[PDB]
């Protein structure tokens, strides 16, 4: 039986990071994350708040592999502004849309019909 | 093929039709063109190529001109040309004798 | 042996359409109209139920349900 | 089962130095199916790339420069052409010529034709595609391959 | 960010299973990403160990396992304040983390008997049942409406065993999708030419291409992004169709927001001057 | 502004030779104002739709920035400084790879033909005054083209 548990597709496991920052050793104000235990569905999102940003010069994302749950993100910006806020900056504006998208939504709902409940 | 377009595109001319000879292309070398020594050792390479195209002709009497050979010295000239940044119709610098010997 | 809880394609819940089905032929000769009649729109949830042999009738025959 | 054995392995027969066989001084293995069918559709000159997507395949890139290359279209909006993502892809400076023979044209008597481009042959000029579309000649197990003399 | 949108919604059509909907003035990304959280992330209850007492049906075990683990579950009221199974303190399982199935049935009668969705009771109170027959003033309702038929008995055969059912979510295993469907389109006429269609008098037009009511057929602008995408998600019947939207969005804000907890937690625990 | 290695405004022959074409490529034939020059050259036909009968004006040259080299190019949006070309309608990058043009008699070089390209759309232009100007080497080489005229 040499097929994994599939809980192990998402479950951290207790010795590795959620995150990890590494600089890169060719050119300045470049970066690279390592996001363990997420897929596409994370990492494409967050490549596309990036490419969003108007001072970004380079973002993307790779999953090394199918069969190993582990996503890159590197993302380049200008010499002025750091990485790392423009990727707080990302996931907290990601947030804000989100959060007035299920506003929205509700209320959407909360339209005269009469299958609500 | 044909011995006299051989002899025209191989040879080294001397007499210099009128065409800025020695300084067309060559740039120096319009100083050795009164040598009386260079004109006898290109002479013989000429000399050396006949007898070559000689055996050679024995050789090969079906006359391919495919042979497997090492290093392919046609690309290896491009990739010479291509990175010391050599313009083809700029005049040339360099010296013939430092070529054969 | 017996119609599959969910279609594999998609997932739309399919066992429970079975017994009407039979149900729907012996009054008409309308298999279109019958499937349609069910619900199952999209067409591998119609193979689903349109293509199923439900072995399990015959298999039910046998006396030693004992062993 | 040893150092002494796995030094041997490493240095005679591992893989990569298993690439072009002395039975034909040629590649024994090539860019082959899929792939190859999708390098020729995508070096076709009416393929265009815009910021997003390029970037993707940067990232997909191992050996790649750090630097992002000027798109081939500035205005209206940047574009990349495909021959020029293709062209991050070749190593230091290899050159080679023609090695297409591919339908297009007219063989024997179209590059004589004087040389409207007619973009089939394949030209590589020092690490940089020029022009031309890639196949199994380009890229196979063929005697002139972009393999081949990258090796 | 001054950038950002905040998109626009609007709902087409809804019953007790589908809804249908728009989105607008958003990114693909966005449209892609929680289209996927729909189907994996949204999470629900559904059997998950079966313990069998007695079993003498033609059926084999295992293929009973099967076949109950995948019947759907109402989860609406109680998937919320249910917690996850290793999370929990207990050993083995509770009352807390999870709900608790039981079926006992013999077939004494001449007549072949039928093994159903409304034969399997929860020791857990009625709050979540089985989806079919229970408060339904269901128009829905038709003859048997055993909703799955577990397995089929002649005169001598028994079934006896214990279900627990927990919460999860699809991305673990299929019998866990909240969705019959997912329906997803944007730009309808073509105009952003995402595919490229040879000879395309040869294609219908959807009930969104209308708006070239003419047979003109998709006009091009090369100066236009993706927008306005259309939805239309469809229940499984386990979870009504407007709380799988917003738990979704829900779960999604709740992993989001995590992320940024641990990259917080990468520049207060190893102070962030690595890079 | 850039300084300028060549400007002229063509007038359009043909939009479809032979007719092999491709699509979202179109390959135009054209004859320069001067007279004294021929042009062949690919467009993207998709972004840029020309048509047969109407005089346009293009200008070539190899820097942007003031009048120096640039060519470290991760184009950099970034940069606000009205050096640009910007004003132009449509806009290429590529190098000079091929010159050619009788190179063997007395005197010869007459007029001139170049070919570029384009990462890949090629282009090829014939002349005679423009012999400063072309290589078979350096890159950076900007093809702006622009007004379309009236
Ligand atoms: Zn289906
Ligand atoms: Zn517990």
């Amino acid at each position: 039986m040499n097929a994994p548990p599939a809980f192990e597709s998402f479950l951290l496991f207790e010795g590795e990071k959620k995150i990890t920052i590494n600089k890169d050793t060719k050119v300045p104000n470049a970066c690279l994350f390592t996001i363990n235990k997420e897929d596409h569905t994370l990492g494409n999102i967050i490549k596309s708040q990036l490419l969003k940003d108007p001072q970004v010069l380079f973002a993307g994302y790779k999953v090394p592999h199918p069969l190993e749950h582990k996503i890159i993100i590197r993302v380049q910006t200008t010499p002025d502004y750091s990485p790392q806020e423009a990727f707080t900056n990302a996931i907290t504006d990601l947030i804000s849309e989100l959060s007035l998208l299920e506003e929205r939504f509700r209320v959407a709902i909360k339209d005269k019909q009469e299958g609500i409940e | 093929p044909s011995n006299k377009a051989f002899e025209k595109k191989f040879r080294f001319d001397y007499t210099n039709e009128r065409a800025l000879r020695r300084t067309l292309q060559e740039d120096l070398v319009k100083d050795v063109l009164s040598n009386a020594h260079i004109q006898n050792e290109l002479e013989r390479e000429f000399e050396r190529m006949r007898e070559d195209r000689e055996v050679l002709r024995v050789i090969f009497p079906t006359g391919d001109s495919k042979v497997v050979l090492p290093c392919n010295l046609l690309r290896m000239i491009w990739n010479a040309q291509k990175i010391f940044h050599i313009n083809p119709r700029l005049p040339s610098d360099l010296h013939p004798i430092k070529v054969v010997e | 042996m017996i119609i599959p809880v969910r279609c594999f394609t998609c997932g739309k819940i399919v066992g429970n359409k079975w017994e009407a089905y039979l149900g729907l032929l012996q009054a008409e000769y309308t298999e279109g109209d019958a499937l349609d009649a069910l619900g199952l729109k999209r067409y591998c949830c119609r193979r689903m139920l349109l293509a199923h042999v439900d072995l399990i009738e015959k298999l039910l025959n046998y006396a030693p349900l004992e062993k | 089962q040893s150092l002494e054995t796995r030094a041997e392995i490493q240095e005679l027969a591992m893989v990569p130095r298993m690439i072009v066989t002395p039975q034909s001084n040629r590649p024994v293995m090539g860019i082959v199916q899929d792939t190859l069918t999708a390098v020729r559709k995508f070096t076709k000159r009416d393929v265009f790339l815009e910021r997003g997507e390029v970037m993707n395949l940067l990232m997909f890139l191992s050996t790649w420069d750090g630097k992002v290359p000027q798109p081939a279209i500035l205005k209206p909006r940047p574009l990349w052409t495909g021959k020029q993502i293709f062209s991050l892809i070749i190593p230091g400076h290899i050159n080679c010529i023609r090695t297409h023979s591919t339908h297009p044209d007219d063989e024997d008597s179209g590059p004589y034709k004087h040389i409207s481009p007619g973009d089939t042959k394949v030209v590589v000029e020092n690490g940089e595609l020029i022009m031309g579309i890639l196949c199994k000649k380009s890229l196979g197990t063929s005697a002139g391959s972009l393999v081949h003399i990258s090796y | 960010m001054p950038y950002a949108n905040q998109p626009t919604v609007r709902i087409t059509e809804l019953t007790d299973e589908n809804v249908k909907f728009i989105i607008e003035n958003t990114d693909l990304a966005v449209a892609n990403s929680i289209r996927r959280v729909f189907i994996a992330e949204v999470p629900i209850i559904a059997i998950d160990w079966v313990q069998i007492d007695a079993n003498s049906s033609v059926l084999h075990d295992e293929f009973i396992a099967h076949r109950l683990g995948l019947i759907p579950l109402i989860s609406d009221d109680i998937v919320d304040k249910l917690q996850y199974s290793r999370d929990c303190t207990c050993e083995e399982f509770c009352p807390e983390c999870s709900v608790e199935f039981t079926l006992d049935v013999r077939c004494n009668e001449d007549q072949t008997r039928h093994v159903t969705s409304r034969d399997l009771i929860s020791n857990s109170p009625r709050v979540i049942p089985v989806t079919s027959r229970n408060r339904d003033n269901d128009p829905n309702d038709y003859v048997e409406q055993d909703d799955i038929l577990i397995v089929k008995l002649r005169k001598g055969q028994e079934l006896r065993l214990r279900a627990y059912a927990k919460k999860g979510f699809g991305k673990e295993h299929a019998k866990w999708n909240p969705t019959a469907g997912v329906a997803f389109e944007y730009d309808p006429d073509n105009a952003l030419r995402h595919t490229v269609y040879p000879k395309p008098e040869e294609w219908p037009k959807s009930e969104y291409s209308e708006l070239d009511e003419d047979e003109s057929q998709a006009p091009y602008d090369p100066n236009g992004k993706p927008e306005r995408f259309y939805y239309n998600v469809e229940s499984c019947g386990s979870l009504r169709p407007e709380t799988i939207v917003l738990s979704a969005l829900s779960g999604l804000k709740k992993k989001l927001s995590d992320l940024q907890t641990q990259l917080s937690h990468e520049i207060q625990s190893d102070v962030l001057t690595i890079n | 502004m850039a300084g300028i290695l060549f400007e002229d405004i063509f007038d359009v022959k043909d939009i479809d030779p032979e007719g092999k074409k491709f699509d979202r490529v179109s390959r135009l034939h054209c004859e320069s104002e001067s007279f004294k020059m021929d042009l062949i050259l690919d467009v993207n036909i998709q972004i840029y739709p020309v048509d047969l009968g109407d005089k346009f004006r293009l200008v070539i040259a190899s820097t942007l920035y003031e009048d120096g080299t640039l060519d470290d190019g991760e184009y950099n949006p970034t940069d606000d400084r009205p050096s640009r070309a910007d004003q132009f309608e449509y806009v290429m990058y590529g190098k000079v790879y091929r010159i050619e043009g009788d190179e063997t008699s007395t005197e010869a070089a007459t007029r001139l033909s170049a070919y570029v390209s384009y990462g890949g759309l090629l282009m090829r232009l014939q002349g005679d005054a423009n012999n400063l100007h072309g290589f078979e080497v350096d890159s950076r080489v900007y093809l702006l083209m622009k007004k379309l005229a009236f």
